[PDB]
RNA sequence: AGACCUGAGUGUGGCAGGACUACCCGCCGAACUUAAGCAUAUUACUCAGCGGAGGAAAAGAAAACAACCGUGAUUCUCUCAGUGAGCGGCGAGCGAAGAGGGAACGAACUCGUUGCCGAAUCGGGUCUUACAAGGCCUUGAGUUGUGGCACAAAUAUCUGGUUGGUGCAGGAGUGGCGAAAUUCAAGCGCAAAGCAAACCCGUUGCUGAAUACAACCCUUCAUGUGAGUAUUGAGCCAAAGAAGGUGUUAGCCCAUUGAGCCAUAAACCUGAGCGCCUCAUGAAGCGAGUAGCACUGUUUGGGAAUG
RNA sequence: AGAUGUGGCCUGGAGGUUAGGACGAAGCUUAUGGCGUGAGCCUAAGAUGGACCGGCCUCUAGUGCAGAUCUUGGUUGGCGU
RNA sequence: ACACGAGUUGUUCGGAAACUGAGCACAACGUUAUAUCGUUUUGUUAGGAAAGUGAAGGUACUGAAAAGGGGCAACAGAGAACCUGGGAUUAUAUUCCAAAAAGAAAUUGCAUGUGGG
RNA sequence: AACGUGUCGCGAUGGAUGACUUGGCUUCCUAUUUCGUUGAAGAACGCAGCAAAGUGCGAUAAGUGGUAUCAAUUGCAGAAUCAUUAAUUGCCCAAUCUUUGAACGCAAACGGCGCAUGGGAGAAGCUCGAGCCAUCCCCGUGCAUGCCACAUCUCAGUGUCG
């Protein structure tokens, strides 16, 4: 819909924020775990009901 | 038709976000929060969930006041001479 | 990260252990003639110290120690090298209980240290 | 660019850390604008040091402000009256209890008697 | 007061106005209809936007947009009357 | 007019509000279960609910036990004792107390009353380096009573202290920092391996079944063994053999391992640490909707009734 | 069904004792045989492995699997249906 | 899908500022061992002193008048001042367009100037 | 013959066993060891040259300050140049500490709206471009309720009095 409060647009904002892929650089420190981001999201399963 | 059919007949939310305890358990018709109690000034627990109540203990945040002042304490308030 | 009874708390405080204690943890001899010299059993490497490997199959080669690694628990030395596949060279890694320190980089706090370690 | 030492903002007037503490905000906000449109990589790298700066002008300014002010409370008659953020902060119980003279007030009678018989040392060894 | 700390007074102009957009439709923006863009304080009003332009560009602006983007960022088309020139001001700054 | 009493408004100074809740303390409070059924009983004065606090809480300074040659606050442990107690469809089951051996313990005090005093009190200002346990002032509170003195550890009321306040000093524990000893020698698939059968001989003698092994057999070229924390020999440190690190199994490669060293807001601990100014100081009664008592309900081993 | 016996077999650990191991430990695989009535043991080979470990006396227990419409993970015939 | 850039423009559009409705429950009061309970629009809380406004007059005093505390509940009820044109876009527009605004209006607040009182 | 069965040699699918262990559980001891209206616990958003999560931190945001330490950090780039006044890491005395929550000016699926009070900005107007500055905008502090003390304040009662 058109209508949201403000304090609602930003926590999508801030989910939106959250799907990008894990850096390359990122999983070449030196002892590193992370490969791919496990937390990332797409709006057609597991739906946020903000 | 309770159904797949009547699963379809649902519209609209009956719990929002809450301001304290940050859920969806927020109930919009009458105000309460249903799992913070928001707004009763005491909080929600009960001992008959006891794995409910360690969601809500003072560890599982950032605890931003207890390591000043426990750091505090522990030095049992030093200051400059 | 002192050695405890436990091996559990003693490997944990040795992993876990901060730059500072990893400086002390990595150290390595330093040769009879700096023995004689300053009366100090052994010390913890620098950058610049000139250092020679008497370990392993580098055994015998002798460098300048470009830098000293903490986080891999290495020290870095000059001509201790490999080429990798496409014909560049990289710095091999040596740890420094396997290193030998022949000449020794002094500045105005490695000194204070020196004369504090002395035996005599 | 670079950072300004410790030791040389601690001895400038008020009036000269405010006039340089914006010259170094307008020289991070032109280091903002480089961000967007990028080049110098060695010019981009130098946004820690301004923060920092910025973030160490600050610190003298408070420091000094919160000096002031607490030298500018100490007759009695204008304690009191000092500000909450300035009176010095304990645990809660810590500045409610009660201080080691008030909970040591004697009767006058507890103090006679514990003048006219005060503990005393002794051995029974020998 | 209670607060105390320290108000500089000068600076309120630097955390209104952010860094500028380089976007295709933000450079259109500037040879067309004189106007340029800002990611602004997500907090500010029109009438600030309107005078730390003038603070920090020395430039009057007759005309400010505010937006929020989905990413929460508050982006602002300022135009810039037409005795300035928003052409000049750019690369008084960037820009390309 | 004004006062007093009762009750409002505002300013000034502060506090209660939620969190935590293992243990602790008040109230509320079940059923499953056991009884081979089930209702009193049991599970249980427990789980769940409500309220509150501490670093412990609660208790406590005899309206106590005992019946003795008598014990002497409270708490806690052993034992009393799963009891020749007692409670119980006297069924299932339940179930203490005093004494004794011990832990602890400088352990005690002040109000009310009575008697003598009678604002000597408290707050607020100000002054003394000071919101002084101080001086001064003050219808501001207070005589509808604050305070002083004595009551059994008693038996007259007019040098000492760092636990009265001020400002300076030191050592000490506590925190943090740093601070030991001693190693080589033999080179490679095969002796960088053995044997001489308690100990001694042995600080000596002897020597090699691996001419390797590498896949149907034989032959001919080719190729192959990471790091010595191992072995052998020699040597050394031990008020340090500690057990972690390192390319293999490390007292001697590293870190540790230990007498001690420097640094130090206040508190803390020491001839109640030690000086200085002011400040102190050696006849009468004894707790009332209370104790009891009746009814009811509850709880307890508590029975013609423990709370 | 049940009772008991075994100087009776196996397993993780603790007190002892005696050994092994980079010239290859545990683990794993085998038309590898040998021993025991048996639980099991032991050797051989690995063109397996890469660092631990065996015997014996005693102590000790979360100590032996084929079945519970057993639990979890995997796989599988039905089926290129 | 995935990856990498971009995209949502308002004095007037919708809401809010500022309506009331079925209703809700903060204060107040009363209960409860305990508020985490009840009352709280039939014109309206509370055994209940909840008005901070100021007519007329005297120069920031004097006191007529007003009974019944605070707030929420409507994106379909009440209320609401703007319209088309476009070459203005990859994607927004009654939102953007700048001196010939492509232009034409409406309305709120304050202010000076001329005209009147 | 084909299918199918069986044995062996190798190979896949599958992830067991052992070896490894910065985890768990439980027992024990030490102490100037116990949060909050001086805004806590929990919640939300943010911050890094590059930064999704996590950790740390709060518009001074991957940290400021002070001491101790004594040349790093390190995936990459960047960076004063070794006598400490600019490495790092640990520790802590001085700081910062957004939106919220008992949440407390009023509200709330609103980044909304106040009343006092100081302060800022102000291209109109006035003033001679400086100075002032209406409406608009912005920022700090105070303002929940009950209670206690107080002021030597302002009042109420056919309560008791003169």
């Amino acid at each position: 819909g058109r209508f949201k409060p403000l304090a609602v647009k930003k926590k999508y904002a801030k989910k939106m924020n959250q799907n990008k892929p894990v850096p390359y650089w990122i999983r070449l420190r030196t002892g590193n775990r992370i490969k791919w981001n496990e937390k990332r999201r797409h709006w057609r399963r597991t739906k946020l009901n903000y | 038709t309770k159904g797949t059919t009547s699963m379809g007949q649902r519209h609209g939310r009956t719990h929002i976000l809450c301001r304290r305890c940050g859920r969806n358990s927020y109930h919009v018709q009458w105000e309460r929060c249903a799992a913070c109690a928001y707004p009763r000034a005491s909080r929600r627990r009960y001992n008959w969930s006891v794995k409910a109540i360690k969601r809500r203990r003072t560890g599982t945040g950032r605890c931003r006041y207890l390591k000043v002042v426990n750091r505090r304490i522990a030095n049992h308030f030093k200051t400059p001479k | 990260s002192i050695k405890c009874g436990s091996r559990r708390k003693a490997r944990r405080a040795h992993f876990q252990a901060p730059s500072h204690v990893r400086r002390v943890l990595m150290s390595a001899p330093l040769s009879k003639e700096l023995r004689a010299k300053y009366n100090v059993r052994a010390m913890p490497v620098r950058k610049d110290d000139e250092v020679i490997v008497k370990r392993g199959a580098f055994k015998g080669r002798e460098g300048k120690v470009t830098a000293c690694y903490r986080l891999k628990w290495v020290i870095h030395i000059d001509k201790v090298n490999r080429e990798k596949a496409n014909g560049s060279t990289v710095a091999v890694g040596i740890h420094p209980s396997n290193v030998e320190i022949t000449k020794l980089k002094l500045t105005h706090h490695r000194k204070a240290i020196l004369e504090r370690k002395d035996r005599s | 660019s670079h950072h300004m030492k410790i030791k040389d903002l601690r001895e400038k007037s008020k009036d000269d850390l405010l006039k340089t503490l914006t010259e170094y905000k307008k020289e991070l906000s032109q280091l903002r604008v480089v961000q967007q449109t990028g080049g110098a990589e060695t010019r981009l790298g130098r946004i820690r040091p301004i923060r920092k700066s910025i973030a160490r002008i600050l610190t003298v300014l408070n420091q000094n402000e919160r000096s002031n002010l607490k030298m500018f409370y100490a007759d009695r008659k204008l304690r009191c009256k000092t500000p909450k953020v300035l009176r010095a902060k304990l645990t809660h119980r810590r500045r409610l209890a009660l201080k080691e003279n008030e909970k040591n007030r004697k009767t006058s009678r507890q103090m006679r008697q514990a003048h006219k018989f005060p503990k005393r040392v002794y051995a029974v060894k020998i | 007061s209670n607060r105390v700390t320290v108000e500089s007074k000068d600076i309120a102009a630097f955390n209104v106005i952010r860094y500028p957009l380089t976007t295709d439709k933000a450079m259109k923006k500037i040879e067309e209809n004189n106007t340029l863009t800002f990611i602004v304080d997500a907090r500010a009003n029109k009438t600030e936007i309107k005078k730390a332009i003038r603070k920090l560009y020395q430039v009057k602006a007759v005309k400010v947009n505010t937006l929020i983007r989905p990413d929460g960022l508050k982006k602002a088309y300022i135009r810039l009357s037409a005795a300035h020139d928003a052409l000049d001001t750019a690369n008084k700054i960037g820009l390309v």
